């Protein structure tokens, strides 16, 4: 949601980085999606072809959408 | 023999303090650090067991 690190650069052999400091950083990055989205995600566009296959209850349970069966056998 | 002449007392400390300060042994090692520019090695040694 844009506010994160560059994290520093390959100019080079050169200096200022860092250098392995930025995980604190990447960190972050990632904590900013996983969590930013996260409690919840899209359903619709990944939600789609799984149920093309068998009828089961294709758990979708407690986030998101799963089973939209684009295709016959009975639709589960 | 014709003057007062009553005593009285001064006391002086002299505290040595200031002995010591001897600054012991300064300690520095390098470090080998790394930054996100970093790049090619040559070879390795270690790395893990």
């Amino acid at each position: 949601m844009k506010q994160n690190i560059n994290i520093g650069n390959v100019v080079d052999d050169g200096t200022g980085d860092y250098l392995r400091k930025g995980g604190i950083k990447i960190n972050e990055n990632f904590d900013e999606l996983y969590y930013e989205l996260g409690d919840g995600d899209v359903p619709y566009s990944a939600g789609a072809w799984k149920t093309y296959n068998a009828s089961s209850g294709q758990t979708l349970t407690a986030e998101w959408g799963k089973s939209y069966a684009i295709n016959t056998s009975s639709g589960r | 023999v014709g003057f007062g002449f009553i005593a009285i007392t001064l006391l002086t400390m002299f505290i040595n303090v200031g002995l010591t300060l001897k600054h012991t042994e300064t300690i520095i090692n390098k470090y080998k650090n790394y930054k996100w520019d970093s790049g090619l090695p040559t070879e390795y040694a270690d790395r893990i067991a």
